[PDB]
């Protein structure tokens, strides 16, 4: 996206989109709640076959 | 206590529906604290008038086709949604909008009523292909506050809900954006003190201003319970 | 036996928690694991560093 | 890191979800009923974007 | 202590040497934030002695980092006692059990690139309840030497001084136990002889326009290190055999 | 100006020779004390240079004119 | 306009420390609004007394050891941070405490002042294991609000420094945690309309229902900004 926006646009736009990305994103991130449990490491059920 | 209350500084009116708000020096943790409970009150219970009702001739529902005509229903209801209104007496007006011939039946096709005063004359509702070709239309504003769509009112209301009566979801609220953003707010010693930003988007029927000093009347409305 | 003890002190299996923004009020979008780590003051301090 | 995650989040979609099949004016409004707590950010929606 | 051990903590804290441990079990006669008096019980008590263990416990001291080392009593007054049990506490361990940090509520869960590359997000209230916060005992020592010139002094009696320097000095020069002090301010009045040396023609004129012209003993007072700061805990006077001593001495 | 220098680029070419120049002009605000063309907006010596530049009111061949003048103007009244 | 505004029902005070508070009814989306915009102010902005300076006979500094005394003087300050006590008249009060022979401390050997009460009398302060042992102090509890820190009051004022004066962090906020809740109210036919549960876990000083009416008081002298000032 920043690729394709400095060479249609020019500099300028490209470090304010920069920011607005990074702003957005961390704070969409924030709000989503993502986490890490142990449940979120599925393991297949024929693990055990395969070995 | 050393109560230390902001003033409002400067309102950078950029237009009359976008205007930009600074306010310093708030108090160190009230800048999200107002910020957010005003946000709040400015999207979901702002008061306003809106579409909530139309019924063209020749529709049955919203999905089926008029000939003649570029949009679909639904995507002239859409238009509807987004029409700006003023009905200053009356809390609900059925407005008639009857025009025939080429052209983009623009928001000035429809019959103003002597209290009622559509904000941008020039809307485009629908667009006129055939010359042959006429709309006719019964447009239902009524007024509440915030945000009610046809789906949160479909399962309130199930009163009288008759077929060909198209539902169009309610934009009350003049405000179609609002956002708030804090920095830091520096003085002599302290500079953990934060400066609240918020720019709120209107419609034109409120000002950016006026809407602001009625959430703030609302809020302090809810605070006459606990006395002080 | 973790989840088993989890159940004792009337906790969930899962080891998230639904969370609410202190800023805000609002909850966050989904569960976030939430817990207790023993975690340790390093020797290396920042006013000994700058 | 946080910066990816949160545009991913945002950008994907998910079945229906809150409000699906829904038609808003803008960018705005769809702003206005993610915070009004009336879609989830994952909605199929039809939205008019210039 | 730690809530998530393995149960190692115990024989760490023990071995470690750090903890004063029971040498021989019975109750406790005297408890005191400095010293445990243990008396015996007659099975592993000796027969010709009185049988009291007497353990004076190290206190606020510094280490080899300047970190804290203090055992705190760990058992209370006349309380029975087995040999062989941790009666006072080191610095990082809580009823004989290793207990080298602290454990509290962690949720996972970005926060507005506040925890970017694992940058960590902390509560004012983890600041607030002081338990992160670390001693550092810190030794800084000041020597009188032996120049060509002569013997230096450590006197209250310094040339080019204020009165907040000398303020938080006794009459021999040497700051008081429990001062706070910060950097800038003199901790013991260390002043060296200097030679006659060639004053330039405008220091001459400044030093004759106030009048205060240096004495022949200049100045190397050991003084709070820049930017560091805390409270005097003690100090420690070494003079030779033969030297003229403070008051303080 | 502020941030981006992209503009002063595209107006002179060089990354260098525009640092050239930017600096010459700073140093005549700076010594000289010459008057600035853009308001001051109450920023530093480098950003005027740098505003000036990028509204194509100083330049190498421009700096040559007006030190020409200043200074041949004072070799006329020796002469 | 149809303006409806809430009104305090019930408080049920399950102890001093913890109490409910029940809130209705409100229009929809009014809930959360208050819920947390008034959470943040009973954590914060919240005025309460706490020990700011102390000072011990026989004790030069906070690290030193005091014989007889089974705490150092640090745990000694530290019980005194939590100790709670509520000043009526004055906004700083200095109370005295002697005491002697075998016994734990308690927060009821300090003296009380004609305007002072002591809300935990039986609030550990020091352990005396000797009975020859006795602890002479003079505990300067001060009115604040917030937290207000030893190391954030050694870098401003600083006039008089006299030496055996041990400064102490002033936890000066009375409210430890909060949460509130949104419950159905089931008033007239309403339906929408619920209420708001504010529950409160402070100290002892603080009132529930005085500090919330504190809280809702600061809140509003904020919004003159936003209502006078356009």
């Amino acid at each position: 996206m920043l690729n394709t926006c400095y060479r249609i646009l020019g500099l300028k736009p490209t470090v304010i989109f920069a920011d607005q990305i990074m702003y957005t994103g961390f704070a969409y991130a924030a709000r989503s709640g993502a986490s890490v449990g142990i449940d979120d490491m599925v393991i297949p059920e024929k693990k055990h076959e395969i070995i | 206590t050393e109560f230390l209350k902001p003033r409002l500084v400067d309102i950078e009116q950029v237009s009359s529906t976008h205007a930009k708000v600074t306010l310093e020096p708030l108090e160190r943790g009230f800048g999200h604290t107002l910020g957010n409970a005003l946000r709040r009150i400015l999207l979901s219970s702002m008061p306003g008038c809106a579409v909530t009702e139309v019924e063209i001739d020749g529709v049955l529902h919203e999905y089926s086709t008029k000939e003649g005509v570029q949009e679909d229903i639904l995507e002239i209801l859409l238009n509807l949604k987004g029409l700006a209104v003023r009905v200053q007496g009356k809390d609900e007006v059925i407005l008639t909008l009857n025009k025939s011939g080429i052209g983009p039946v623009t928001a000035a096709d429809i019959t103003h009523d002597g209290d009622v005063e559509i904000v941008k004359p020039q809307h485009v509702i629908c667009h006129l292909t055939d010359e042959n070709a006429s709309i006719s239309m019964r447009i239902k504003v009524q007024r509440g506050r915030g945000y009610v769509p046809a789906s949160t009112r479909i399962h309130s209301e199930e009163d009288e809900r008759p077929i060909g009566r198209l539902l169009v979801d309610a934009c009350y609220s003049p405000v179609e954006r609002i956002a708030y953003n804090v920095e830091a707010a520096r003085v002599e010693q302290r500079t953990d003190l934060d400066k609240l930003v918020i720019e709120m988007e209107t419609n034109g029927t409120i000002d950016p201003e006026e809407a602001i000093r009625r959430a703030a009347t609302i809020l302090a409305e809810q605070l006459e319970a606990f006395v002080d | 036996e973790i989840k088993e003890l989890l159940k004792l002190g009337d906790l969930p299996t899962s080891g998230q928690i639904r969370l609410y923004d202190g800023r805000t009020g609002e909850q966050f979008e989904r569960p976030v694991t939430v817990g207790y780590m023993y975690m340790l003051k390093l020797n290396h301090l920042v006013d000994d560093k700058m | 890191q946080d910066v990816v995650l949160g545009l991913y989040y945002m950008t994907r979609d998910c079945v229906n979800a809150k409000g699906e099949g829904m038609v808003l004016t803008g960018p705005k409004e769809a702003e206005r009923l993610y915070r009004s707590g009336l879609a989830s950010l994952h909605a199929r929606v039809k939205v008019r974007i210039t | 202590k730690p809530l998530v051990g393995t149960g190692m903590e115990r024989a760490v804290a023990v071995d470690s040497g750090v903890t004063a441990v029971a040498k021989r079990g019975g109750v406790v006669q005297y408890v005191d934030a400095s010293r445990i008096v243990i008396k015996v019980n007659e099975d592993e008590m000796y027969p010709g002695e009185a049988g009291i263990d007497i353990y004076n416990l190290t206190k606020y001291t510094r280490s080899n980092q300047n970190t804290c080392i203090n055992q705190m009593p760990c058992v209370s007054l006349g309380e029975p006692v087995e040999r062989g049990d941790v009666l006072a506490d080191g610095p990082s361990t809580d009823l004989g059990e290793l207990a080298l940090g602290q454990n509290m509520r962690v949720a996972f869960m970005p926060w507005n690139g506040y925890n970017f590359e694992d940058s960590i997000l902390v509560s004012e209230r983890v600041v607030q309840e002081d338990r992160f916060t670390t001693i550092h005992i810190q030794e800084l020592a000041c020597v009188s030497r032996d120049t060509k010139l002569g013997p230096e002094e450590i006197t209250a009696d310094i040339p080019n001084v204020g009165e907040a320097a000398l303020s938080k000095l006794d009459e021999s020069g040497i700051v008081y136990i429990g001062a706070e002090v910060t950097g800038g301010d003199i901790l013991v009045g260390k002043v060296t002889p200097k030679g006659e040396t060639q004053l330039t023609p405008e220091e001459k004129l400044l030093r004759a326009i106030f009048g205060e012209k240096a004495s022949d003993v200049k100045d190397s007072s050991l003084r709070v290190p820049n930017g560091v700061s805390g409270t005097v805990i003690d100090v420690q006077v070494f003079t030779r055999d033969g030297v003229e001593k403070d008051k303080r001495a | 100006a502020r941030v981006t220098v992209q503009d002063a680029v595209e107006k002179i070419g060089n990354r260098f020779d525009l640092v050239l120049v930017a600096a010459r002009r700073a140093r005549q605000m700076q010594v000289g004390g010459k008057d600035p063309l853009v308001p001051e907006e109450n920023d530093k010596t480098t950003v005027i240079a740098l505003r000036e530049i990028e509204e194509g009111l100083i330049n190498n061949q421009i700096l040559d004119v007006r030190e020409r003048q200043e200074q041949q103007e004072q070799e006329a009244a020796e002469l």
